[PDB]
């Protein structure tokens, strides 16, 4: 057997017949768009935050003073 | 896909690179045997199945520094033929590392640089590591940087050079090698980064309270700055600042490209709990005169341009706020023709810590690489020492014995004198 | 049934436009995959304005994402609402602009401009006929400035009667995010005064203090700053995507806001800004939307509108409101403030009422301001460019790719002629 | 009742034809064991076009595998769908062609051509009506290029009223798989310009670009390429095997696509090809198939259609499609770029529709193009042949099997005659 | 059925032949006794009840190389009659292997070949292994090739012959025997593949990092070339290149039939894991002068016809990409009148590795057999050596006394001079 059975995609019938939604999710095969990953990831300043105050820890509510 | 190919020349370059590649394997989780237990593509190549190799070459004419890597804990990491050795060292002779003993190794060196560039898709820059006070760092570095220009055109080259210290020195022909090496790296290096031993050892004495520091402690904090320089390629953030940014945002003229460096959080483990590390605090601490890598004084000159690279949990609000406060301080003064003084950049991940290292785990970081008019102070002092050295031809028969002509000494003297008149003229109002 | 093609450029454009397609997707009921989940039929009549219908009910946006450094598009691809765009629309470079305008305009923008025009032209006849083109970029940059402006010049070359709506981020007055901001901004304006139709001038340092003072946000970030710009770009096309009592498309605002062809730079404000703790205290009424609208603090341009007279104003109100409450509150601001308005144009303020407010808002409005007070921002950019060009600082990179020093003088003249023309109509 | 006899020659054609019966038997519902297992009734009216009834419900293809090496016999036989062919039709040699055109045509083909004309006459006498002889071979080899063209001249002389469908790949521009392609191709085209009724020009490198730029497959094997070639051959006889709204057999294509008796080489494309990442986003409609139809990158020939004018094109649409929506898309491409079309042939394009699409894909089309842009392909072989022939390189072999150099001058003369009449009609 | 016969003449042919038949036995699963616990028909004849015997004869006038085979660990593999011995060696005398001693053993030699040529159903060619420097290789090699052409006409003679190094050679009379063997090898064999001893020494020292290599390291990677040559006859592939396809696709003219060899992945065990072996990587290394197996610089001449035999996990597109990048490299130069210059053959079987061998397992491998005008440098350097010793008639009295006449050195020099003149004009730009 050739390298095709090692790669995993067998016969290109899925791509020709356009029935790729029947496949299990995550099947990259030999698709350059699917096998693209890079630049890493990092949360940074998005922790415990989201922009919701326009649509109705932050703000002047987090202002503190002297014990009563 | 982003790729940077680092080259380490000389003993100073290799030992820093030993600390540099230790930090790179810790960031991405690479085990020392070479296998992880997508972000690594700027420094490592996924070799076959479950093995990564560094994209670097350790070349030195002295075999003693190279085989310490080949016998150390990272013998299985580096490719066995990427590491380059030699029979005899240049031994503090710039003519030896350039003309008679460096020529036999530079043909094999570019054969690996050719194959490393063919392995990479899009090359982003070169990292060059040396100290100009030696033989291999100056001589073979001059051969490598010049020959990389004619082969790899218009590609950025970050030159991390360690210049001779003003007050202390480890060698006698250091003023000779520094003037000759600066003649080569002025015309060829795209961006040059200045390092000095005394200012780094002054950093360790004040902030890190290590009264007895060594090269191992010195090389780690240099490695932390360089990892912050390329942290934008490694990891995503708000304002990514890649390699071509420092080329055009710090170098106004094709001669003024010798920049300083500063890392704002340099705090030990027990000091870090009692220290509140705020962006307003560290940006003030980044521009402090005790915190540069080079023993030159900030307020003696004026800053041309400054680059604040930020790492970790930094919002874009307070970098906007603190830079304005930095501009309002009358202690520091900029040049009159550059009202837009800064360039900012924030990455979203904190720096890693070497286990057993002196640096503490800090949530924030600054890489303050700035262009100043005060670079002429460290150049004139090297210009003056070489002028007194060359007054009656001390240590010249060694250099002219190994092929170099006597006229090359005076030509390098004119080049630094041309550089000396550049900084006074440009910084003048 | 009117269609807009969106083009995003560079780190600033891609990250803003990622938040732009964030807001309009959940406003139209679009999930991250692309299916419809809205609870009303009003969303679905106007979907072809920003989306293309795909098999299985999927809706791909009419977005072409373009840049020169490939790391930017990995950020939008990894983010939420990042799986909607067509992968043929994911056009990219590899080297990166490096914040050099001429490098992003001559060397590496040359090979990429052929690719992006093949994608845009294929998206052009994919619809019936374009209402116009909308782009987002930053004038101080090198990826969105040098390559974006050449994209604008070519798209006007082939599509001359089609519209342009550039949402451009101008450099800061106080600080510098790149040292070559005045070089990039002056060259970008020199292109934009001819090829662009409407330039919505937005500045960061007017976005920041809105977040800090009006919105009271302790930790503003680019996620928060882009969402203010994203709320604008939904508000300009509110009448395009929804029925309204008094409608206004791009051409409706084009003929009103532009008295003379060279004057098309606008300062923009988004009206209902209130912190979380002050939500219950503020009453939402048409008079106080107008009072928050006309404040100089509310403008997202660093130019202060008190120093110049408003040549033409346009306010795009959205929600269930009466058409005189929007009206006599525009008569009040022209009467109570007559010195700040132009005497040679009566009834400067242009109104528009849309019946569909955004998500979570009972009432909202968006302001477009064509005032002569924006000249001091352009004069400030002109002042820094004069300081650098006489000593030719940071300039050998721009001439490294053949853009001669003649073009800088041409850019300064077109900047100085433009800042004088604003002063000429101020008198 | 319009039967087609398939004959496969050479290593290239037999491997291509192995993928051809892989796809057609999948389309008609025949499993590898030969029994019928399909779900539709529309597959059961016309099986006779490509298959013969056997005792016990077995379906055997109308295939004759002919070769000079037993190596490619074993490759077809060991793969899937390899047992379907008759054991008697596995005629083969033992010595091998050795990539020698004269050995295929004169020395070793002579002891085999009588054996294969026994098989071809046997299959032709069995079927009721011959509609053509479909031969699949190569032009750069020796087994299918040399011996195959001997079979072209032999069948054409006892069967002069039947069409010939010579599916032949050509040498590629970028690389070269043998070294005697200009010697092999120029002599094979010399036989094809008279005896062959029409030819289908294919090449490897145009399939590689389709597999990479369009389908985004990183690792295309020959099975991926041959499936693209096999998708062509099912589309040629689409109206024969299945009922259609507007039928078009092989002669109707021949009478339209061939204006002059020497211009019978065509460039062919298969339209609905999309990457796996872009299946869910591409909305397949009749305008979308037409936009992919005339794109230069969808052609499975190296000739760029922008260089030459289209003498005659034909469209083989398969599926449930609106008739004018098929046609007005072909009328749109006739007028939006009319300089690319021949002026003295009005109504260049032909549209034919079949309401039975290939499996899984509801809309599909096959493009057949008789463009004069294919003169550059034969120009390349001519300039490659003239360079070798003046130095007489690789010639002591071909003169050894009785093929003198007088014939090779005649090959170049007929090669130049083909490109002369193509260049004659560009003006 | 495809089928080839290998005749191994002289000690170098036998000692390489001891390594090639060690390779095919491990590849096809045949044990040293000759019994497997379909593809073997290329090299082995299935004998009776489950035994496979090689289709090779071992002939040499010196028995002391042959009796190592008879008493070794492969004593049950070969037929006893196929290992042909003699009384005394030719002993570096071409006149003794062609005229004096070789005439007695060549009559027996064709008898066992006629047995093997009658056992075949389809014969595809011959695989001659010899060294031109020795008396047995030059003498008995010329006599066996002379009788094979008359008996079996128009059959391919794939003669893998070893030539002396320009600098590092072991026998004094090697320049004399090489010229006299070339006078017969030029007009008889169909494809002759030069192997050089010193070039393989540089390959083992640099790539295989073995400081002290011997002959059994040399013959292993020579056997890797032969297995890569005939892998298309035994195993299937995407682009099958038969042995009969080589001579029709490599020799442009009847006299230019000399080709080089190069095996691209040659790495040790500890080198292989750190090296990202890619198809473009090995293809670039195959055209390097370091990986050439003849001591010559291919930049001096121009490549004329090159064939690549990709073994293993190679798709037909990375050979499409790598060949295009090779053609655009400015160092590699082709002749002007042959624009198509490449033959690409792919076989799906990865190369087998012998335990104790210095090659580790590699998924992909390239064997390039290249016709070049730079071979004129390999034949002018031996033309210079033949001129100096014949300038004062050195060593002639050994050849003259043993049957050969004085005159035959003259046209052997003229025939080699006619070959060098023919090499310059075929590389001439027109
Ligand atoms: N940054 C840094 N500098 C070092 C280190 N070790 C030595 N140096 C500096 O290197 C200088 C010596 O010059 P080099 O070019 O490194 O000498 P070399 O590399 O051994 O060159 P050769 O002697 O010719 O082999 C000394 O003055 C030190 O200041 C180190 O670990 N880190
Ligand atoms: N590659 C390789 N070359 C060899 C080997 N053994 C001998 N040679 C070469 O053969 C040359 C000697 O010529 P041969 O033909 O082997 O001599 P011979 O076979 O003993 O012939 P006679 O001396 O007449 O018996 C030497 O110069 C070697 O270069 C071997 O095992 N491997
Ligand atoms: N509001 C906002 N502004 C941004 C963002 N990213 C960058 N910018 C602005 O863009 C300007 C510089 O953009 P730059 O990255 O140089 O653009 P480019 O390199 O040409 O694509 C800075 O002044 C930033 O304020 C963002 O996510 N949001
Ligand atoms: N499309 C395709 N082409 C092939 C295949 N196998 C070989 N070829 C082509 O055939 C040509 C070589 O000719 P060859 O197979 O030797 O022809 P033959 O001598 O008649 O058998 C090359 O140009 C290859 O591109 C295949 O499986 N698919
Ligand atoms: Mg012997």
């Amino acid at each position: 057997p050739g390298p095709e059975q090692r790669r995993g995609r067998q016969d290109l019938f899925d791509v020709v017949q356009h029935t790729v939604h029947l496949k299990p999710q995550g099947y990259t095969g030999g698709d350059q768009w699917l096998e693209h990953k890079g630049k890493g990831n990092a949360p940074g300043p998005e922790q415990r935050r989201g922009r919701r105050d326009l649509a109705d820890g932050d703000a002047w509510l987090d202002a503190k003073g002297k014990r009563r | 896909m982003r790729e940077v190919i680092s080259i380490h020349i000389g003993q100073a370059g290799i030992q820093v690179g030993n600390a540099c590649w230790e930090l790179y394997c810790l960031e991405h989780g690479i085990q020392p045997d070479g296998q992880m237990p997508d972000a690594f593509n700027t420094f490592f190549s996924e070799t076959g199945a479950g093995k990564h190799v560094p994209r670097c070459i350790f070349l030195d004419l002295e075999p003693t520094v190279v085989d310490e890597v080949r016998t150390g804990t990272y013998r299985q990491l580096f490719h066995p033929e990427q590491l380059i050795s030699g029979k005899e060292d240049a031994a503090n002779n710039f003519a030896r590392g350039h003309y008679t003993i460096g020529k036999e190794i530079v043909d094999l060196a570019l054969d690996r640089i050719r194959k490393l560039a063919d392995n990479c898709t899009g090359l982003q820059g070169f990292l060059v590591f040396n100290a100009v006070g030696g033989g291999t760092g100056s001589g073979l570095g001059s051969l490598l940087l010049e020959r990389l220009s004619v082969d790899y055109g218009k590609k950025s080259k970050l030159g991390f050079t360690v210049y001779p210290s003003p007050q202390v020195s480890t060698a006698v022909v250091e003023p000779y090698n520094s003037v000759l090496s600066t003649h080569s790296l002025l015309e060829h290096t795209d961006v040059a980064v200045m390092l000095d031993n005394e200012a780094i050892y002054d950093i360790c004495r004040r902030s890190l309270d290590i009264e007895r520091p060594t090269y191992t402690n010195l090389n780690r904090l240099i490695a932390q700055v360089i990892s912050s320089l390329t942290a934008s390629l490694r990891f995503d953030g708000a304002l990514n600042v890649d390699i071509t940014e420092f080329q055009t945002n710090l170098v106004p003229y094709p001669r003024i490209h010798f920049m300083l460096s500063s890392y704002a959080p340099i705090i030990s483990a027990e000091k870090a709990y009692h220290e509140q590390l705020s962006v307003a605090e560290i940006t003030n601490a980044a521009f402090e005169p005790a915190s540069m890598m080079v023993k030159c004084d900030p307020r003696h000159g004026k800053y041309m341009a400054c680059c604040l690279m930020y790492r970790g949990d930094v919002v874009p609000k307070d970098v906007n706020a603190s830079v304005a406060t930095i501009k309002t301080k009358r202690t520091i003064q900029f040049v009159d023709w550059c009202p837009t003084g800064f360039k900012c950049g924030i990455n979203y991940q904190p720096p890693t810590v070497v286990p057993g290292g002196d640096l503490a785990k800090v949530q924030r970081a600054v890489c303050m690489i700035s262009n100043s008019t005060a670079i002429g102070e460290i150049f004139s002092r090297l210009d003056h020492k070489f002028d007194l050295m060359y007054a009656k031809r001390a240590f010249v028969h060694w250099y002219v014995g190994e092929g170099m002509e006597e006229g090359e000494f005076s030509e390098a003297r004119e080049d630094l004198a041309a550089l000396e008149k550049d900084f006074e003229e440009v910084g003048a109002e | 049934m009117r269609e807009i093609v969106h083009i995003q450029g560079g780190q600033c454009g891609n990250q803003i436009g990622a938040k732009f397609w964030e807001v309009v997707s959940d406003e139209h009921g679009i999930d991250p995959t692309g299916t419809y989940h809205g609870d009303s039929d009003l969303q679905l009549e106007r979907i072809n304005v920003y989306f293309n219908e795909a098999t299985g009910g999927r809706y791909v946006p009419r977005a072409i994402l373009m840049d020169l450094e490939p790391g930017t598009m990995d950020s939008v691809r990894s983010g939420p609402y990042g799986q909607i765009f067509r992968p043929d629309n994911f056009v990219f470079g590899q080297t990166g602009a490096g914040n050099n305008w001429a490098k992003g305009h001559y060397t590496e923008g040359a090979e990429l401009i052929d690719s992006v025009l093949d994608v845009v032209r294929k998206e052009a006849e994919s619809c019936d006929c374009l209402q116009g083109f909308q782009v987002c970029h930053s004038l101080g940059g090198g990826t969105g400035s040098g390559m974006g402006t050449l994209l604008i010049s070519k798209i006007r070359e082939e599509y001359p009667d089609r519209m342009m709506l550039t949402f451009s981020v101008v450099p800061s007055p106080k600080v510098s995010d790149t040292v070559v901001e005045p070089y990039n901004a002056t060259l970008s304006v020199h292109q934009l005064v001819e090829n662009a139709d409407e330039c919505m001038v937005l500045d960061n340092e007017a976005l920041y203090d809105i977040c800090f003072r009006t919105l009271k946000l302790t930790t503003p970030t680019f996620g928060d700053l882009n969402h203010l710009i994203s709320a604008v770009m939904s508000g300009i096309t509110c009448c395009l995507r929804f029925p309204g009592q008094l409608n206004a498309d791009l051409r409706k605002l084009a003929v009103n806001l532009i008295p003379f062809p060279r004057l098309h730079f606008f300062m923009v404000g988004f009206t209902p800004l209130t912190s979380r703790g002050s939500q219950q205290y503020r009453a939402l009424t048409v008079p106080e939307l107008t009072q928050q609208m006309w404040d100089a603090k509310n403008m997202m341009c660093a130019a202060d509108p008190r120093h110049g007279r408003y040549l033409t104003a346009s306010a795009l109100f959205r929600g269930r409101m009466s058409t005189k409450e929007v009206d006599e509150q525009m008569l009040n601001v022209q009467n109570k403030n007559s010195s700040y308005f132009v005497e040679w144009i009566p009834n400067n303020v242009k109104s528009s009422v849309c019946d569909i407010p955004p998500k979570g808002l009972k009432m909202s409005a968006t302001f477009i301001g064509n005032s002569t007070a924006i000249q001091e921002m352009f004069k400030r950019v002109s002042e820094q460019f004069t300081a650098m060009f006489r000593r030719k600082a940071f300039l050998h990179w721009y001439t490294g790719e053949g853009m001669d020093e003649m073009e800088f003088t041409e850019a300064e003249s077109n900047m100085n002629d433009l800042v004088s023309e604003y002063q000429q109509y101020q008198d």
